[PDB]
DNA sequence: ATGAACTTCAAAA
DNA sequence: GCAAGCTGACCCTGAAGTTCATCTG
């Protein structure tokens, strides 16, 4: 019940309305947010950081799910609206040219195909014309707080249109349906069942998503690579017959659990905990309020469900806690 | 009904979802018990299948991480060099575990002329009573022993008495129907069990 | 090719050093969290056997393939060739991708995580070094001294249980010569693979039970319960092999089984 | 927690040293340091270089005491304690050196009470 | 599931002397940080911090690696403060709670003056000697704890054979005779339970040594306690 | 290169001083907490051999690396500026740099170190492998302390007159430690350990404590060195038996030990005359 | 600089008084608790040599550092105000300051101290290394106490004019301690220990107890000094044998010791004149 | 045509 | 006279896409 209980918990937290991913999204921490108008025109380089003692990468936002880059020719991935700082302005402080310009080309091709596949929106058109103007992207570097996003690497950039100032370009009721259909019709034409945690059909989720929060890099939880990690010659990903509608759910659940109030590490291991809500545990997650008060009592309402104490390493996630009691 | 006492000091039933980080099931895998029964005695005229499993020792997790490899073995590359193929692969072992399996067997398609039920029955009985086996059984992995012993009813207590906890979809058995002899391409269809009584009751396909 | 079943109980000991640390917890020797008894993974035994074979052979049909960089730097026909041109393949097996049974060469030999008898006492000796490495924050201009960390045990007696069949030996080629080489390894492979962290470690016992038939004639549980290796009377903590009491039980295996004491 | 039949030389040596320290403490109230505050440093190592002087000085302490009955009780205790001393050794083993302090503090705790020594002497 | 947290935190309470900057409930990250060398970055995440809290949050027996690393850090820091004392008892008190250890019994949060175990009384004696040295000289450079704790929590005769000759001179150096008399009274009352000095202390007894050390240390740090106990001599 | 295998047992005694002080317990000698027996790590003996070789040699092909003014990255960058610049393939450049470091630096063949810093170049195992030391009779701890009339840094201890900081310097009344060491053959062939290097290593072993001394370590010397030589890379007898031959026990009447007369040494060499030779150097 | 190695054994006797005191024992002599043998730390002998050199020299290139009124930080700041101001690179400035302190201060080459305070400048090992002292015959403890008619502070006296605080001043009936000392060559080359410095050190050793005296230490002098000189940086014989040659045993009939006639000294100098020389200075 | 080495991804508490 | 400076550790070993070189094909 590694991902079975996690899937059941996600099916409980998703239908509770409390800031969680769905279909094909994920709560990503975007540092600097770019605000424009209706037709390109870079007009604001806003930043929403300043949280803890260290300047985190901005607030959390429900962006489309990351397709999982990390590779040589990594520009062939080309995410939807959110990516790296070399996919928007083709800038590279330590990445270099050529390799970063092709990333911008792939990103503008992606936004162009999204525009031609979903027109009349006053949102995707702005980001599509912003990358094909060749006069505002250079102005982005000459903003007001641009000298701060260059000293820190891994700066994610998002787009926010005008007449909203609260919803990103990937938040209006238009591209959300496209992203939901991508993980419903496009991401369902592959290998058949049977699933691993749901027992139903579901396509075999090849190339599992990456979990951000455990390690410095988005470390994938369960992912088979190399060669000896195969059972019967499944060759990368097919070793675990896990469906998309469950792998995505567990990855998004680990992402939401590695960035909220339940995220706390005792020492080189993040021992995140949760409950069944039928959460309100106030026992394991209550290990960092203010000055450690006395909240332990006996109200005959001790919820069940175990806790997953996972630890990072290089880019994998190691499981060490397993106890239903 | 054939009763077997599958005991051992450590167990690592590697789950299919987490192979780069080995994790043992809380109980014994039905596929592991079937492979044990095959390694004890098997023939292309007898199909081994598990009917009932009763747990005799509680869970006892021990964090053990090894320096494993991630590269296969072929005939082109004449070496391996583990310095560039190192993997810190954990394996939560189950210390002090023992199980009893009540199982039987049926026939296959290539039964031939020597497919007597009583013959294989008495052969497995004498193998279990005299410690005979084709291959040494493995308890999760071949890095652990299996000091099996023939029993009749109940010769060991069980702590799992009340309703404990569930385990989810566990690996029952691979689908060897869509494959020629000597398996090479097959899926891993997992299935449920029952609840959390005394053990796991396998359901035949 | 051998046609007999072999069950060998191998008793080895570590006097001063790390028998088998943990990569997940720095480098402390593997112990039990409940009872406290020490543990040693059989993969270290396999690697030491491989190293001894590499030291004593260095010729064709007796290599290892599964080697290291710092130490040594149709279908069934190719599989049989790969089995014949290596010793580890006939001993421990292979994972030839171009194979039959899902690319799996099992093998007769099957060891066991050797568990210690008494709970050992992991001594953590945090040493130091009078030389720094990379230009780190701990390499000041005054003195270049860094602190270290080693792990040892005053004494750890571990007991492994290995099995050797004949059906896989007839398929790979584990004949009587390979069996004698494996015995000569087991009785003397710790002495060839020493280091600073592992320190001193040797073998103190290897009791082999050979069966008459090609399948057996006695269960392995009784064979393991026969060789009783316990602690003496007036001995609380152990320091060497002279504090352990080992007793064989050859009073019930004289039927159709041979006993060999290649270690003690 | 005291055993008079310990059959150990270090134990009875420590108990004798303890009765001597009690004698020194009871000899006079106004005292900055007893005999155990300088002799215990070497009595545990070489007891022959301490116990001889202590026994030769005991008569003077008994003379400058305050009650003869207490002196008789304490000398009877000293006798029954060191009766087990078969021979003064040249060197004390470290195990015996530890048993020395064990018996010393045991005897001091037994003496510094209320009515125990007289009660034990009642059966003699 | 909260019953495990309750059974973990009810025993987590310790003595805690006066004017101590340590809170009543030690933070679990800071509580386990006493097992690291300095910073919480290079520790042992497996049989230690990756299993201690596992056995904690489930009313399970704590690992023996906990005791091993606690003894290692007591040999390292040469003093066990509010961090390992509130964690060494977690192994023994839980082992006796389920029945698995030897003949010793459970523990409490205060200073139990009985028990009659061969390891706890040694730690009490060592803490008494440490406080005697502290009272004899208000300042120095390294306490006798910082000099002996390496192997005193295991070898009684090997160090106390050369240590029981130091507290007489320490009491002599005291400017107040009543304090020395009270320290002598308490050390006699403690050693009354110690039957003899064994050749060594088992792994199950060194934790008791450190626990008794911390107990007597934080008990003698009280404003008025030793005098109150000496009033009934 | 050498073809024979060597297993040596080195018995060395210390009269006064701390042989191997533990950085954890300030300066307490590394003594077994469960039996009271002293333990000396092999790193101390290896460093003493390094210092002796650095003091005696001081020439090419006999390096040891300097003390605290030495940086491993600088030495690696210096070693990577000969024939293996860049045109050697990093997969084979690592092996080339390893071979060059084994050939030019004698310390690598003696007691190899680390080679993975800013520029990786492989790793050396080394055939010469020493083990920890152990004392038979359980030694005692004295806990001797000292004082100092001078003051280090102007801290709170700087009084109006007495500026003392005390101090701790442990010592052992007597301790005869026993160490074990192994020398193979294949690793010597891969690194280049020849017979002259073997003789130099034996000389360093027999002249280890005869040069390097200090105040905290006190007086330390050697007592015996029993070496078993196998005429091949195969072991016809286990090393445990050879280690149990040199039996060093305590006195028959004296419980403690103070000199060589207290430690009764017995050698039973009536079985090692097959394919093995026995040699004595220390005594 | 010197090119020979030196190993000296110094036998010195005390008739009455405490040679070396125990910090955590008020004033008890440092005696072995398990054998009753007396032990004298090397720091006492080093400080006596320092005091003798400071009393005899009092000139440049022969420093010792003052007593009580000396601060290490001030001396370091004074030494860091010559040619190695700031334009020498700290990594090399430490070595330059170490060399300057070894050249200007003779105490550093004799018995080096610490150099890591507010401004680090390296560290000196020093070729001259002395060990702890040990007595053969187990000495006895007297525990002699004394009194004083005066009162320190007006708080510990009586309620009248009878002022008394007692006191303790231990003494040894007789004790012939044996110390060992080593002088290498490479450290002398790095620091600058020449032959004149060696002669001055030998003079300080043979005139150690002949000047510095007090009341608690009582009467202390010397008995013998046997020095072995190796004509190279190599040791053709272990130092343990040379230490076991000078055998000092007790009397045949008398169980205790009270003078030089009780301690029977024997020197066996037959097999040690290969590449080594023997010298006698104390007697 | 697919096993082993090469190169990019975040900048840990 | 509650210490001085001195650390408390090296380097990797990842997922996936892009190249290097020897097996039956």
């Amino acid at each position: 019940m590694i991902l079975h209980a996690l899937t059941q918990y996600y099916q409980r937290k998703a239908e509770s309305d409390g800031g969680i991913a769905q279909e094909g999204f994920e709560n990503k921490e975007i540092p600097f947010i770019i605000v424009i108008d209706k037709q390109g025109n870079f007009i604001q380089l806003e930043d929403t950081r300043e949280l803890k003692v260290k300047k985190k990468v901005g607030r959390t936002f429900l962006v489309p799910k990351g397709l999982g880059r990390s590779g040589s020719k990594s520009y062939e991935v080309s995410n939807l609206l959110w990516d790296h700082y070399g996919y928007v302005l083709a800038y590279a402080g330590e990445k270099g040219q050529e390799q970063a310009d092709k990333q911008h080309a792939s990103f503008t091709a992606k936004v162009n195909e999204l525009k031609q596949a979903l027109p009349d929106d006053a949102g995707v058109t702005a980001v599509a014309a912003f990358l094909s103007s060749a006069e505002e992207k250079s102005k982005v570097m000459q903003a007001a707080n641009w000298a701060e996003c260059a000293k820190v690497k891994g700066c994610n950039l998002s787009f926010r249109l005008v007449d909203e100032a609260v919803d990103l370009v990937c938040q209006s009721k238009a591209v959300r349906e496209y992203v939901s259909q991508a993980n419903q019709t496009q991401s369902d034409n592959a290998q058949k069942g049977i699933c691993l945690v749901t027992g139903k059909a579901a396509p075999i989720a090849r190339l599992h998503n990456a979990v951000k929060g455990v390690n410095a890099k988005p470390a994938p939880f369960a992912s088979v690579n190399l060669s000896a990690f195969e059972s019967y010659g499944k060759e990368q990903g097919f070793a675990f017959p896990i469906g998309e509608q469950a792998m995505f759910e567990y990855t998004t659940a680990l992402n939401t659990l590695l960035a909220g109030e339940n995220r706390f590490r005792i020492g080189d291991v993040t021992t995140v905990c949760w409950g069944a809500k039928r959460a309100h545990i106030d026992a394991v997650k209550a290990l960092y309020k203010s000055l450690y008060n006395g909240q332990y009592c006996k109200p005959d309402g001790e919820d069940k469900f175990y806790l997953l104490g996972l630890s990072p390493n290089s880019a994998r996630i190691v499981v060490r806690f397993w106890h239903e009691t | 009904r054939f009763i077997l006492e599958i005991s051992g000091d450590l167990a690592c039933f590697t789950r299919s979802e987490l192979k780069v980080e080995r994790v043992s099931y809380p109980v014994i895998t039905p596929s592991a018990a079937r492979n044990i029964l095959m390694a004890i005695l098997w023939k292309p005229a007898i199909r081994w299948k598990v009917l009932k499993i009763e747990i005799l020792k509680p869970i006892q997790w021990t964090n053990i991480r090894r320096n494993e490899v991630g590269t296969k073995m072929s005939e082109r590359s004449g070496s391996l060099y583990i310095e560039d193929n190192r993997q810190q692969r954990a394996s939560m072992l189950l210390k002090d575990v023992a199980y009893r399996i009540h199982a039987d067997f049926d026939m296959t398609s290539e039964a031939g002329e020597s497919d007597n039920y009583v013959k294989f029955a008495e052969m497995f009985k004498r193998r279990a009573k005299k410690g005979q086996y084709f291959h040494q059984p493995y308890l999760g992995c071949r890095e652990f022993p299996c000091d099996f012993r023939l029993l009749e009813k109940a010769e060991d207590g069980l702590p799992l008495e009340d309703i404990t906890q569930d385990f989810g979809f566990m690996l029952y058995d691979m689908d060897f129907s869509k494959s020629d002899p000597r398996d090479s391409n097959n899926a891993e269809p997992m299935f449920y069990q029952c609840k959390a009584v005394n053990g796991v009751i396998t359901v035949p396909p | 090719t051998i046609e007999k079943r072999y069950d060998f109980v191998f008793l080895f000991d570590v006097q001063d050093g790390n028998p088998n640390g943990d990569p997940d917890a720095g480098n402390l020797p593997r112990i039990d969290p409940q009872t406290g008894e020490g543990l040693v993974t059989d993969v270290c035994l396999k690697r030491k056997v491989r190293n001894f074979i590499q030291m004593t052979q260095n010729d064709e049909h007796h290599d290892i393939f599964i080697r290291e960089k710092g130490i040594l730097n149709k279908t069934e026909a190719a599989r049989q060739y790969m089995c014949s041109r290596y010793y580890d393949i006939r001993t421990f097996g292979a994972v030839m991708t171009t194979g039959k049974n899902a690319g799996q060469v099992r093998g007769p030999v099957q060891l066991t995580f050797s568990r210690s008898i008494d709970p050992i006492m992991t001594l953590e000796h945090s040493i130091t070094r009078m030389a720094v490495t990379n230009e780190k924050d701990a390499s000041e201009t005054g003195d270049n001294r860094t602190m270290g960390r080693k792990f040892t045990v005053p004494y750890g007696l571990y007991r492994c249980h290995g099995f050797i069949s004949t059906h896989f030996a007839k398929q790979t080629g584990f004949s009587e010569n390979d069996l004698e080489l494996f015995w000569q390894a087991l009785v003397n492979m710790f002495d060839h693979d020493h280091s600073a962290a592992r320190g001193q470690m040797n073998a103190r016992g290897l009791y082999v039970f050979e069966h008459s038939n090609n399948l057996g004639d006695a269960p392995a549980d009784s064979l393991f319960k026969r060789i009783q290796v316990v602690k003496k009377d007036g001995v609380e903590v152990v320091r060497s092999f002279d504090d352990y009491l080992v007793s064989v039980d050859d009073k019930n295996l004289e039927e159709t089984k041979l006993l060999r004491k290649l270690g003690g | 927690g005291l055993d008079r039949n310990r059959q150990d030389i270090g134990y009875v040596l420590g108990r004798l040293f303890a009765v001597l320290e009690k004698i020194q403490a009871e000899a006079n109230p106004g005292l900055n340091a007893t005999i155990a505050d300088r002799y215990f440093g070497s009595a545990s190592s070489t007891p022959i270089a301490v116990f001889g002087t202590l026994m030769r000085l005991l008569p003077h302490h008994l003379n400058k005491l305050e009650f003869e009955g207490r002196a008789v009780q304490l000398q009877w205790e000293i006798r029954q304690i060191l009766e087990h001393c078969q021979r003064f050794p040249n060197h004390l083993n470290l195990e015996q050196q530890g048993l020395f302090a064990i018996g010393y503090y045991h005897e001091t705790q037994f003496l510094f009470t209320k009515d125990a020594l007289k009660n034990l002497f009642n059966e003699a | 599931l909260s019953e495990s947290i309750a059974a973990w935190y009810d025993d987590l309470q310790m003595v805690r002397g006066e004017n101590s900057p340590y809170p009543e409930y030690m933070p679990l990250p800071r509580l386990l940080g006493n097992l690291v060398l300095d910073g919480k970055m290079e520790n042992l995440p497996s049989d230690l911090i990756a299993q201690i809290t596992d056995a904690a949050l489930n009313n399970r027996v704590l690992p023996v690696s906990l005791l091993q690393a606690a003894l290692r850090r007591n040999k390292a820091e040469q003093k066990i403060t509010y961090g390992r004392a509130s964690l060494l008892k977690a192994y023994i008190n839980r082992a006796i709670r389920a029945g698995r250890l030897k003949n010793m019994k459970e523990l409490t949060m205060g200073l139990d003056r009985n028990r009659q175990d061969i390891g706890y009384v040694l730690g009490r004696l060592f803490a008494v000697l440490e406080k005697i040295q502290a009272e004899a000289n208000p300042g120095l450079n390294a306490t006798i704890a910082d000099r002996y704790f390496g192997s005193a929590s295991s070898t009684p005769i090997a160090v106390f054979g050369t240590l029981m000759r130091l507290l007489p001179h320490h009491l002599n150096k005291l400017e107040f005779e009543g304090r020395a008399v009270q320290l002598q009274w308490e050390i006699r009352q403690i050693l009354e339970h110690c039957q003899r000095f064994p050749n060594h202390l088992n792994l199950e007894q060194q934790g008791l040594f450190a626990i008794g050390y911390y107990h007597e240390t934080q008990f003698l740090f009280t404003k008025d306690a030793l005098k109150n106990l000496f009033n009934e001599a």
